[PDB]
């Protein structure tokens, strides 16, 4: 006693949209992204001098460095792949190259 | 445009930070108090509009 | 502004007409500004002002979408004292720029 | 009134002010062709014998006769007087219990964390770390996000030009702020970002980023331990030329009032490396409340 | 139930508590005077749930 | 979606051609004259009622106020009132064949069934003929006026948990659904439909952080921070001091609060003795029917003010009842009767 | 403000409760400070406003002696435009220094 | 200012008797001038005041031709504010004046 | 390297560089937001048409 | 009724963007930027796939 | 190319890193909902921590 029963959002898809209006911006492990070291410096008297036995400094001047996912539109794309184009019709799809069926 | 009624000026228009994030009124159902006066049937997310 | 109690008077059912609201800027049919009715455009009348997009008239924006929502008529008006209050503000901060421009270039001539 | 009757607001059902013909019509053709919907009822409340019209109240609060708090139970004692005439269902008479209760450290409304959410759960927090040595000055990590000529006195960061075109130096409590600097990505890697600022935590207690919380001391922003100062550390990337990277370090009581530690490094060297990598964990919502239907409260 | 009395772990509750009893929740009182002296649990397991 | 005016948006609607499609019932020519014929007596006249039979009257706010109406004149038949804040940038003049000043797309909170300004009512106070006051007889926990609100609540009255008051509570839900005086218990599903009280309120409570702690600090906008280094973000990971921590042992002492929110409202006041429904016409208004005095309303409500420029909605309620009658082959005659605001010429 | 005749509608009867001024600060029963019944904090209700010396809301001053009796919540009003012109004036009395001040400099520069 | 419909509540008819408006200065019989019905000078009641041209109060121009028809009565009120408004431009006009003056007097001394 | 009328139909410019210095470097900086949903339609139940 | 209607350039039917959704917001589209100097020939931030 | 140096161009296809978004969404959930909540024996304490 369990009709079959298609989702109603994937029967009639409604491309209401993705809201994607924010960034996504995945984040290394490290803060900083650990790379070319720094020397603490100090002003003497006139110039700069570095300052004793401090060399494992990890600065990295700038924004963070990240990379965009827009979250949103790919899952929507997933869904909407996974829900609809592998049901397809037949004629519609093609065997990929150097595979056998 | 200086017409406040129109698309373009509504929609070119980018809300402050700090009254609504992931943490204002955090562990309970409390609208926002700068957004209880506001339509909230003036929403995208209006299913009837929709439809 | 002492003991304001504000609305202290009995309040007069809403006209059901249209221009009741003093200095709102309306919309044409067609797309356009139409002055409020408290301006002095609506003394008499202008055939075309209907069935035209663009304004018929000295006040305004020749655009609709460079109309403010709230044109300021009547300078006795608060919105009237509020626009000079605002220019006299613009004026008081041009002054303190040129004092501004005209320290910096004493300050140089000096040294 | 004979207008009531004539236009049914009071005058008589449809079913016996209706034509015998009519209603015999109505109740045949009622599966196809309905006519009832045309047709209206009065529907007259009762006009007497009904209320009272003799100024008596609708709610009654009764004060407590006599009450006793043991560290156990709570007994109250209520007399109410019904009236002389009139009468009420206990389905009313539902008891309005004020006070304030404390939910205790245990209490968590809210799933994962409310602090650094987007942060990496084992990044560090700009912590300043100690060398293996221990006697060498300990190392940084921090990233310098704000760009400034460095410059003028003790060499502070250019936030901005008063009235006058001079330079205006950073603030040493708030003012190198962790959230203004380079915005588009063009700067630091097309262009070439010469100077940068930023700002550090010095003696810290090495907690991860997740939930680096700290209550402010000033009106303004900053963090900073009370009749603690604030000092500036000048770093480059290369050899004798002007200070790339200036920061301003300042010892805070960073506490983590929301997420604990998983794979916590052991306190003899948690401060000094390695400790940086532990990774703090949301703290298991709690939700502490009242029960269903006040049940047991009684 | 948690959100009805809001976040934070110090709070003030207004609340209405029923009477269950099945001999009294649905007694219609007739004129008189009573005493209707209950008294309320303070343990905190009890009251509270988490 | 967004309250744009669209007619300078370039939006235009053209009409082409309009039809009308009537529907007839195939029924044999002799029982439809017998029908005809039954329908054309003078008893047999069809009557029909507005379901929303009341005389709106929209009444103007300026911002930031509490306002007087004011009616003077008969009240026979009267069955109550609803009341409920609009928005004027919202409401069209639709007494006009065109309102070149509405300049508003978007829900039509007055000709739509969207009042989501409900909640921002703090008393109603009711008098007839400027001397007594309408439900005056001790009825309700504050006999003077309604209190919808209470900001302060020195006592206990408030009710559920929420900003709302115990007598307004039972006020609502005899209005309603008649369940105030044999409990509170929640109403049925078929009697709990859109256009009602319990199906759109919302209690909330929010617990701030008590800003007369001694060490609170009350922090501006820009300098709030959380996630300082993760617009395209930028910074540098630091601890963060926004939301001062209300749980945990550091928690910086506490104040709470509470509020409601009703977004479909109509603030009901049935012009009953007992607040219940127990038929159209109800206790009172048959009451006056005897001609005796007409009475002077005096109306009085105190608001939480808001900067946009609002108006009142009062809907003083009515018998709008319309009787048609056809005497003979294509003739109507019909006969309209509001009892309480009457328009007889 | 040539044609002004004040109180020209018919005055409505003082309402019986409290809250009906506009913007005037009071006092509870210990003391303490309740922000004027226009002001965005009445929306709500906090419980602890009573029985309480301090201020609990972050609107209005922290200790009651110090809260000014009439205080501006609307700046559209005639208490903001006051504030405004208070304001100003300021500016234009320390422009005045400014311009005192480079005025002594420039003389002292030339002698 | 927004959504402001003038005059929104009901109207008293004018009362019949001689003063009436605010602020707006008359005459008596022999030509003279006599305060608004709001001046301090009407809590009294003069003797000789309409029984000579000269005024015999304090308040108010010596002679009829040199009094304004309407007197700027109430600082608090818009008369009030206007006038505010009108000495606040006259300061940054002379404060802008004596500015190019100075500005001029270093043009000089620079050749 | 083609030259083509590219524009932009769904988004707005949020944190636009100016336009004299946009063809330059840090003129690729520019991101776009997507532009507010309107969803016009006709009202409910045709409410207003008549 | 039957007829035609424009609902006006503000019409947006969907949240967010149709054209390159998957594209960073502040990427370059793989065009051609300009020196400061100006009269150098204009660099490309371009990308060879092919 | 005379002072023509600034080219960023770089061959091949753009540098990206797969997510798996779906499975990860998935996993977050079904562990937040179950393995938090399993019994006491189950679960371990982790090193250098004390309750």
């Amino acid at each position: 006693q369990a009709m079959d029963s298609y989702d109603p959002e994937v029967r009639v898809i409604d491309n209401v949209g993705v809201e994607d209006e924010m960034p996504n911006y995945c984040f290394p492990l490290s803060g900083v992204q650990i790379g070319n070291r720094s020397h603490e410096v100090q002003r003497n008297q006139q110039q700069w001098q570095n300052v004793a036995n401090s060399d494992n400094n990890y600065i990295g001047k700038g924004n963070l460095p990240a990379m965009e996912i827009n979250l949103a539109a790919n899952l929507w794309r997933s869904f909407l792949y996974s829900n609809v184009a592998l049901y397809l019709p037949d004629n519609l799809k093609f065997t990929p190259h150097n595979i056998q069926l | 445009p200086p017409n406040t009624n129109t698309y373009e000026y509504m929609n070119g228009r980018i809300p402050v930070s700090g009254l609504i994030d992931t943490y204002v009124n955090i562990g309970t159902r409390w609208s926002p108090d700068v957004m209880d006066n506001v339509n909230p049937f003036n929403h995208h997310r209006n299913s009837g509009l929709r439809y | 502004e002492e003991g304001r109690i504000y609305v202290p008077y009995v309040t007069a059912r809403l006209p059901k007409w249209s221009g009741s609201v003093q200095d709102k800027t309306g919309s044409n049919m067609l797309g356009g500004v139409v002055l409020p009715p408290n301006s002095q455009a609506h003394r008499t009348e202008t055939v075309g002002t209907e069935a035209t997009r663009d304004n018929l008239h000295a006040e305004g924006a020749r655009r609709p979408e460079d109309q403010t929502p709230y044109m300021i008529l009547v300078e006795d008006s608060l919105g009237g004292l509020k626009r000079r209050m605002d220019l006299l503000e613009e004026s008081n901060q041009q002054l303190l720029a040129t004092l501004n421009r005209l320290r910096t270039g004493l300050a140089a001539y000096v040294q | 009134l004979p207008q009531w009757s004539y236009m049914h607001i009071a005058g008589q059902d449809a079913s016996e002010y209706l034509s015998p013909g009519l209603v015999q019509f109505a109740q045949a053709t009622e599966s196809y062709f309905n006519i009832g919907n045309k047709f209206r009822n009065p529907t007259v409340a009762p006009t007497h014998d009904v209320t009272t019209e003799r100024s008596q109240r609708l709610q009654l609060r009764f004060v407590p006769v006599d009450r006793e708090d043991t560290q156990y139970s709570y007994k109250t004692r209520f007399q109410l007087a019904v009236g002389d005439n009139r009468v009420l269902d206990m389905a009313s008479t539902y008891f309005d219990i004020r006070g304030t209760l404390d939910r205790g450290a245990s209490f968590k409304p809210y799933s994962g964390t409310a602090y650094n959410s987007f942060a990496p759960k084992s990044a560090p927090n700009n912590t300043q770390f100690r060398q293996a040595n221990n006697g060498h000055p300990a190392q940084t990590i921090a990233q310098a996000s704000y760009v400034a000529t460095i410059g003028g006195a003790n060499n502070d960061l250019q936030m901005g030009v008063d009235e006058r075109q001079l330079p205006v130096y950073a603030n040493t409590t708030y003012q190198p702020e962790p959230q203004l600097g380079i915005e588009g990505w063009t700067a630091g890697s097309m262009a070439v970002i010469d100077q940068a600022g930023g700002r550090v935590l010095r003696n810290p207690t090495q907690t991860p980023c997740y939930g680096s919380y700290a209550k402010p001391t000033n009106e303004h922003g900053g963090i900073t331990k009370a009749n603690t100062q604030v000092e500036k550390k000048y770093y480059r990337t290369g050899d004798n030329g002007n200070p790339e990277t200036v920061f301003y370090t300042e010892e805070a009581d960073v506490l983590t009032p929301d997420t604990h530690l998983v794979h916590a490094v052991p306190a003899a060297d948690r401060a000094k490396v390695e400790g940086l990598s532990q990774h703090a964990a949301p703290n298991r919502p709690n939700f502490i409340g009242f029960r269903d239907c006040f049940v047991g409260l009684m | 139930r948690s959100q009805l009395l809001g976040n934070g772990r110090f709070c003030d509750f207004h609340i209405q508590v029923p009477q269950k009893f099945f001999a009294i929740r649905n007694l219609l009182l007739l004129p008189g005077t009573y005493t209707y002296e209950w008294s309320f649990r303070k343990d905190v397991n009890m009251i509270l749930q988490s | 979606t967004l309250g744009n005016d669209l007619r300078v948006d370039g939006a235009t609607v053209n009409i082409t051609s309009v039809n009308l499609y009537a529907s007839f019932f195939p029924m044999s020519h002799n029982t439809a004259s017998t029908l005809e014929a039954m329908l054309r007596n003078d008893t047999n006249d069809q009557s029909f009622n507005d379901y929303l039979s009341a005389a709106n009257m929209l009444y103007p706010i300026p911002p930031n106020a509490t306002q007087l109406p004011i009616p003077s004149r008969n009240w026979a038949a009267f069955r109550g009132w609803s009341l409920t804040r609009l928005k004027q940038r919202e409401t069209p003049a639709l007494g006009s064949p065109f309102d070149p000043y509405f300049t508003y797309s978007g829900t039509i909170p007055y000709l739509d069934g969207t009042f989501y300004l409900s909640h921002t009512f703090r008393k109603v106070a009711i008098q007839f003929d400027s001397s007594v006051t309408w439900p005056g007889n001790d009825r309700l926990l504050t006999p003077n006026e309604f209190e919808i609100k209470i900001s302060v609540d020195g006592e206990g009255y408030n009710v559920a948990q929420s900003n709302m008051t115990k007598d307004w509570f039972l006020v609502q839900m005899l209005a309603n659904y008649n369940i105030g005086y044999q409990g509170y218990h929640l109403p049925p599903d078929y009697k709990d439909r859109t256009f009602s009280f319990l199906h759109n309120f919302i209690p909330m409570c929010r617990q701030v952080p008590n800003p007369a702690t001694e060490g609170y600090f009350g922090l501006g906008i820009v300098n709030h921070r959380t996630t300082p280094a993760y617009a395209p973000r930028e910074g540098h990971p630091y601890p963060q001091l926004a939301l001062p921590p209300h749980w945990d042992p550091r928690h910086a002492l506490r104040d709470p609060e509470r509020k409601f929110l009703c977004d479909r409202t109509l603030w009901r006041i049935p012009f009953s003795s007992n607040f219940m429904s127990m038929g159209s016409l109800t206790d009172l208004g048959q009451n006056l029917l005897y001609a005796n005095a007409a009475h002077a309303l005096d109306m009085t409500f105190e608001m939480d003010p808001i900067n946009e420029p609002t108006l009142l909605y009062v809907l003083f309620e009515v018998f709008d009842v319309a009787r048609v009658h056809q005497p003979h082959r294509g003739v109507i005659e019909v006969v309209y009767l509001r009892t309480p605001f009457s328009a007889g010429n």
